[PDB]
DNA sequence: ACGCCAGACAGGG
RNA sequence: GAGUCUGCGGCGCGCG
DNA sequence: CCCTGTCTGGCGTTCGCGCGCCG
């Protein structure tokens, strides 16, 4: 659940970069940012009630 | 010393509260025998 | 140096915001990382708030204390510690006003009620969204004259200022049908495609036409008016006084057409939002509306007059107290100090700051951006859009959550703790003060029984003591040679391997006669804390005395008790005089002891005093034959007659042994001739008594405890085994007869022997010890077959599905109870000394229902819902409780545990509410002279329809014990004087008399009828101090009462008690007869009807199908009498039978529950409380203030008293008794401090502010917050002043008087 | 989820 | 002739 | 315009102690 909450968070920002990347070279870093998934998963195993 | 403890000064919770309340528009002033001032904050409230 | 006697909340004047203020925070600059120093003028700047460092300044021109009160010549830094930084205030000057959310969103909109606007929706409408107002005069029309106070919009306001401006674009190359400044009318074509929509002057734009509601006046010579100025009819415009205007309006000097048009709109003053309410508020003359409301109030019908009355109190309170209402609008926001909301370094570089700062940033930012958005250019939509956000922000710091909840960015969806949040709730700021939560000289460890210990002392771990009495020890170290100085003595003790055995000597010496207080987990009553003499001991655990284990609900499975230490010689005094254990033996609830021997003691003291019985097969008649003595004495020596045979006068056991002196009897015991529980004859002081050795031994222990041996047998019964009650009663007697401390001696004495006898007795539970009756097999089979009959009776169709069930339950309900008495019957006749049994019989341990579950059978356990199971639990715990019977029984255990969890919370809450209303109640008096007393009934009406009966011994005792007779009563022969406090013995007399038939009631003083407004006197309260003599003046009765009710509650049920303290309409209501006549009933189909009637009128009582009425067609029914069956509604009963009836109802109806549960609390307490429920009343005939009002009863007694007595003109102040629940009386009381504690800090303060309320400190709640001395106790004005003398100083002062003779 | 109190507005004469 | 500064809000569980 | 009724709007919900975790 949290993993998919995180997937949505990532997919959230990736859509913003679909418009941000100038031309075609945008597969790697232009679409992915590991910040959300980490905070989400991490949050669950150390902070979840 | 083996002496007799002095007599209590105002508790900080009260002082901290009055100002908390002052943070809010409200004005909490202590008063005397005849409704007049008295000072909780020993002398740090008067200005300058 | 004066004493703070009165505190007062009042509204803040913007000038006062500035007056308390030091500097203005004008920028959102917390602290710049590089240097953890305050950034700029920002939130933490030190000018605005204070010295970031100790005594030192800024730059360092002056750095110590010599010049403590002067400021640096070049930099302004006055200094004390950084505390001056944490007490000073800063203010933020908001652009366009915003209002306090505390005043706008409280249920009754203080501004909505004051300002007649839609109390809740018109406000929210123009406060946060978009609608504008006209201040003094604006001569031109909208269609109607200028609106003095009403509000207009930007569009119709826009139109007005430049005339009637509406721009009409024209397509390129297209010419207009009007001249440069031609008069155009509504509907005229200004061009082929364009058509004007209003009258005015068509002006040419470079492309477009701008019409203007205006006239047009041409001029040949220069103009005297300028574009923008306002004009009226006559006012000159140009060419000298030749060109004059004819209408009010703005001016536009068009030098393109050499003309001056005067648009219809003149000097019009305008503004909206908080801005619109600030205006309205300023223009109100409270006096006028006051008068206005007065008329409105008393003259029209109740609909609009009722509104005016609730609208007149606020206007009142403002004018009255002074501090005027225009300050309800915020234009200057006070900034809480810097240190208060911590900007601290956490870890690695992490910084934590109180969330208040995030919200302060919010406001600052928005106000600023707004300042900039108004100066740049102002497009309406964007100005409002911001003022909105602005307005919301202002709420945020004040109160978050009233309207939406702000959050720190993605991390924690948590409401930033807003100022309201900081001041309210369970763990809030108002609650931190009141309960003052953390002692410096405190401790806590696990408790463990200390058998040899005397109630006087407690075993405290030396190691614990060392830290606890550290400073007291340090000094003592120096008094001796162990240490040179304090710092020395400290280092000496900073390590455990460094303590010389000499230090312990010192400590042992420092605690000599000092005492400490002990606390238990829930502090339910005053005995929740007791003082004892610490006797230093080894280890971790804290030794506690067994007898006190009852006061604090504490057993030894791990409970931990806290420990404090009285620092002052004053605190120690009281702590050892009036707070020590041994002096508070009786309970404040009931005059019954609390030092009653517990379960262990009683088991011992019982065992020793019981008589045994064994076998009678051959004749039992020694009463008459002398051959019966011989024969039955030889038959005993034989195997035929036992030493304890049912043989009337004397069983052979008495014939064989006769003991001269007392001692004589016990020596034979020790030598094995007679067991202690054996029946023998003994020669006492003047009688040949036939009593067992044990019984005689007990006699001695008591007689020894207290040397007055004759007074020891006067108050003891050696005619029965010593039960918890026989003992309970021996303590009480001993308390009254011989004196307090001497009783304490007796307690320990019993304590010691009960414990010893206990170990020797050898009572122990064994599996076989639980003994199953042989009859169980029978009763179960007997009831088993009967169950088949019930089944065969249903399988035929005789019994309804229901009848079957209800009948089967009744079969087990009876059969189980049958096995109950059976088991006990077995123990009684065959095993008098059964381990399990004796524990239960002795006050020791056990419960008749419990025993049953072991030897008998635990039979019916209900399902989840509540419907009991049809199948019982045929087993006992002796034999295997089967797999399912266990599961089935589990459901109940679970509801029990959930129930206990929710009762504990509600038990502490009830103690909170009782205290919220009865804390102020304290004994401070002189026999209050108003003799209006209460009569304690001794007989009760309907158990069975109507039959008079003597109330229970218990109940009646509860009502008259330790009371003060209001009037003299001559009963069975004795003359009970007035004012006399009837002892338990006296209340035994009156019952015996009612038995004979001489008294039906009892005139007795009670709190229910005291005159002392705030307080209760000695003659009214009564006896029960923790001691048995009259109540000492200065005793906190309110609390003592509140507590005695809140402890038993945890045993209850409670839901009713709540319905009772809180005037409510219970589940099953009972229609009370508002009229008193006789009753009569009807037969029609649908609804039945009970009528209280007369040949004049009947009080129609609609009694639906389900209601069971027991008043019949025929006899009388007084006002407030049950005409339906079940519970009653206090309000109605008040109306019908009156207050003197409500009070007594409430009281008895509350006692009904505790009674039924075993609790025995004195009526005094529930009275104290209930009184406060009615310390308020409504007004129907004014004098000083307007009619509809709910004010303090006694404050009217004041008013009426001096209005008829001192100042003439009998303006009778007619009132109406008002009933309120414990909760609402606390919510709505006089002082606010008390109210700020529970209800809604938010509301309580609002109102208290509006009306500059001066909290005269009386009562313990409000005066505790201040950390000031308690108005009750030693702060008792009665004893706060008392001096002591020595005959030596008495003469010396007289020598001072003698020297007064001059020459 | 709940319970309770107090409230402001809308429907039927 | 010593005294500063840190430990908060919440969460979970366990004892009484 | 009045009184009555109904959904509506705001607040509150033992006490103390341990331990451990987290921005
Ligand atoms: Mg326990
Ligand atoms: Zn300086
Ligand atoms: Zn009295």
């Amino acid at each position: 659940d949290q993993f998919r909450v995180g997937l949505a968070r990532l997919a959230r920002g990736v859509r913003e970069r679909m418009l941000m990347g100038s031309e075609d070279s945008l597969t790697p870093a232009k679409l992915v940012n590991s910040r959300p998934l980490e905070a989400a998963i991490r949050e669950f195993f150390s902070r979840s009630q | 010393k083996g002496e007799d403890v002095p007599e209590p000064s105002v508790p900080e919770s009260f002082r901290v509260l009055v100002k908390e309340l002052q943070a809010l528009a409200l004005d909490v002033q202590t008063l005397d025998e005849k409704d007049n001032p008295v000072d909780i904050f020993e002398g740090l409230a008067s200005k300058r | 140096k004066k004493e703070v006697r009165k505190v007062r909340i009042a509204l803040a004047s913007p000038e006062k915001i500035r007056s308390w203020s030091y500097g203005e925070v004008e920028k959102p600059e917390t602290i710049n990382y590089r240097t953890l120093k305050p950034e700029r003028d920002g939130l933490f700047d030190e000018r605005i708030f204070g010295p970031i460092k100790d005594y030192e300044c800024a730059c360092g021109k002056y750095k110590r204390q010599r010049f403590e009160g002067k400021v640096c010549e070049r930099c302004g830094v006055e200094v004390t510690k950084s505390i001056v930084r944490r007490y000073r205030m800063g203010h933020i000057e908001l652009a366009t006003p915003a209002a306090h959310i505390w005043f706008v969103k409280d249920v009754p909109s203080k501004i909505g009620t004051l300002l007649d606007l839609s109390a809740t929706e018109l406000e929210q409408v123009l406060y946060f969204s978009k609608y504008i107002v006209l201040d003094p005069k604006g001569a031109i029309l909208n269609g109607v004259p200028v609106e003095k106070r009403q509000l207009l919009t930007d569009e119709e306001y826009r139109e007005l200022r430049y005339g009637k401006q509406e721009t009409y674009p024209l397509p390129p190359g297209v010419d207009a049908l009007v001249k440069d400044g031609e008069e155009v009318v509504k509907g005229q074509e200004l061009a082929p495609g364009v058509v004007s929509r209003l009258d005015g002057v068509a002006l040419y734009r470079f492309a477009s036409i701008l019409v203007v509601k205006a006239r047009v006046y041409p001029f040949e010579d220069d103009v005297e008016v300028s574009t923008g100025d306002r004009v009226a009819p006559g006012d000159v415009l140009a060419d000298g006084g030749k060109v004059k205007s004819d209408v009010y309006g703005r001016v536009e000097v068009d030098l393109v057409r050499n003309v001056v048009r005067v648009v219809e709109s003149y000097d019009i003053d305008a503004r909206m939002g908080a801005e619109a309410i600030q205006q309205l508020l300023k223009e109100l003359d409270l006096e006028a509306l006051e008068k206005e409301l007065l008329e409105e109030m008393k003259h029209p019908s109740r609909a609009r007059r009722a509104k005016a009355r609730k609208r007149l109190e606020v206007v009142r309170a403002f004018l009255d107290s002074g501090n005027r209402p225009e300050w309800m609008i915020l234009e200057a926001v006070p900034v809480l100090p810097p240190d208060l909301r911590p900007m601290v370094q956490v870890d690695g570089g992490r910084f934590a700051t109180s969330d208040l700062n995030d919200l302060y940033r919010r406001l600052i930012n928005r106000n600023n951006r707004l300042k900039k958005l108004l100066a740049q250019g102002a497009p309406e939509i964007i100005i409002r859009n911001e003022k909105r956000m602005l307005q919301e922000a202002v709420d945020a710091l004040l109160d978050n959550g009233r309207r939406g909840a702000p959050v720190t960015n993605p991390g924690s969806d948590r409401p930033l703790r807003s100022l309201t949040d900081i001041l309210s709730g369970k763990q809030g700021r108002f609650r931190q003060n009141l309960l003052g939560k953390r002692v410096d000289y405190s401790g806590r460890s696990v408790i463990v029984v200390g058998p040899q210990l005397k109630l006087h002392q407690c075993g405290l771990p030396k190691r614990m003591a060392l830290e606890l009495f550290k400073p007291f020890l340090l000094k003592k170290m120096e008094e001796k040679g162990i240490a040179p100085n304090v710092k020395a003595a400290r280092r000496m003790l900073e390590r455990q391997r460094d303590i010389k055995d000499e230090v312990w000597d010192a400590l042992e010496e420092v605690i000599h006669g000092k005492v400490v207080l002990l606390n238990r987990a829930p502090t339910l009553h005053r005995l929740g804390i007791q003082a004892f003499q610490p006797v230093l001991v080894e280890g971790q655990s804290i030794q506690l005395h067994p007898l006190v284990c009852e006061a604090f609900n504490a057993d030894f499975d791990g409970d931990q008790m806290a420990v404090h230490v009285p620092l002052s010689s004053f605190a120690q005094a009281e702590a050892r005089i009036q707070m020590l254990s041994a002096h508070n033996l009786l309970s404040p609830a009931s005059g019954e002891p609390l030092a009653k021997p517990s379960r262990d003691i009683i088991l011992g003291l019982y065992y020793i005093t019981q008589v045994r019985k064994e076998k009678k097969g051959a004749g039992l008649e020694f009463a008459t034959p002398e051959e019966a003595l011989a024969a039955h004495e030889r038959g005993e020596v034989a195997l035929n007659a036992p030493i304890k045979v049912a043989g009337r006068e004397t069983s052979v056991g008495r014939l064989k042994y006769v003991f001269a002196n007392p001692d004589e009897a016990l020596l034979a015991v020790a030598h094995g001739i007679v067991d202690l529980q054996d029946v023998v004859t003994v020669r006492y002081m003047g009688k040949r008594l036939e009593t067992s050795p044990g019984r005689i031994l007990f006699a001695r222990i008591v007689a020894e405890a207290v040397e007055d041996e004759k007074v020891a047998w006067e108050l003891i019964q050696l005619d029965v085994p010593q039960e918890k009650n026989s003992l309970k009663d021996l303590v009480y007697q001993a308390f009254l007869r011989l004196g307090m401390e001497k009783t304490a001696r007796l307690l320990d004495a019993l304590k010691y022997y009960g414990f010893t006898f206990s170990t020797t007795s050898g009572i122990t539970i064994g599996i076989d010890d639980a003994v199953i009756p042989e009859e169980k097999k029978q009763y179960l089979e007997e009831a088993d077959r009967k169950l088949l009959q019930i089944e065969q009776a249903y399988e035929m169709g005789f019994l309804t599905d229901r009848e079957r069930y209800d009948q089967i339950l009744q079969l087990w309900t009876e059969t189980t109870e049958k096995v109950t008495q059976a088991v006990f019957k077995n123990f009684e006749e065959n095993y008098p000394f059964n381990p399990l049994y004796v524990m239960a019989q002795s006050g020791a341990r056990g419960n008749p229902q419990q025993i049953r579950q072991l030897c008998g059978l635990r039979g019916l356990m209900q399902k989840p819902s509540g419907e009991t199971f049809e199948v019982p639990v045929r087993s006992s715990f002796r034999e295997g409780l089967t797999v399912l019977e266990y599961f089935i029984s589990s459901h109940g255990a679970r509801k029990g545990g959930a129930d206990t969890a929710l009762r504990t919370a509600d038990s502490g809450y009830l103690t909170r509410k009782l205290v919220d209303v009865t804390h102020e109640i304290v004994v401070r008096e002189a026999d209050c002279g108003t003799t209006n007393y209460i009569s304690v009934p001794l007989f009760q009406p309907d158990e069975v329809t109507r039959s008079l009966r003597l109330r229970k011994r218990a109940d009646i005792e509860a009502g008259l014990y330790g009371r003060v007779l209001a009037r003299e009563v001559e009963v069975l022969g004795v003359r009970l004087e007035e004012g006399r406090y009837l002892s338990m013995d006296d209340v035994h007399l009156l019952i015996k008399a009612a038995e004979a038939g001489e008294i039906q009631e009892v005139p007795v003083r009670s709190p229910l009828t005291c005159q002392t407004r705030y307080g209760v006197c000695q003659k009214c309260y009564g006896y029960d101090l923790s001691m048995a003599r009259p109540v000492s003046i200065g005793e906190a009765v309110g609390i003592v009462a509140a507590q005695s009710i809140g402890e038993p509650g945890t045993q209850l049920g409670l839901p009713r008690v709540i319905e009772l303290f809180e005037a409510r309409r219970p589940k099953a209501k009972a229609v009370i007869s508002e009229i008193d006549g006789v009753v009569r009933i009807e037969e029609t189909e649908e609804k039945l009807s009970v009528f209280v009637e007369s040949e004049g009128f009947s009080k129609e009582y609609k009694l639906p199908k389900e209601a069971r009425l027991l008043v019949k067609d025929g006899d009388y029914v007084e006002a407030g009498q049950p005409l339906t069956r079940g519970a009653i509604d206090p309000h109605q009963l008040l109306e019908a039978k009156g207050p003197e009836a409500v009070e007594r109802y409430l009281v008895e109806e509350i006692q009904k529950v505790y009674r039924a549960q075993g609790v025995k609390l004195h009526d005094k307490h529930i009275e104290i409380v209930v009184r406060q429920m009615m310390k308020y009343v409504e007004v129907t005939d004014p004098g000083d203030s307007r009619l509809l009002e709910g004010q303090v009863l006694e404050k009217w007694d004041v008013e009426a008293l001096n209005e008829r007595l001192i100042a003439e003109g009998k303006t009778p102040v007619a009132w109406k008794p008002l009933l309120m629940g414990v909760t609402k009386s606390a919510l709505s009381t006089k002082s606010w401090l008390s109210a700020a504690s529970f209800q809604n800090t938010t509301h309580v303060l609002t109102e208290a502010a509006i009306a500059g309320k001066k909290d005269e400190l009386i009562g313990l709640k409000e005066n505790v917050i201040l950390g000031r001395l308690i108005p009750a106790g030693t702060g008792s004005d009665f004893v706060r002043f008392t001096q002591v003398v020595d005959q030596k100083t008495l003469k010396a002062i007289e020598e001072a008087r003698k020297e007064a003779v001059e020459a």
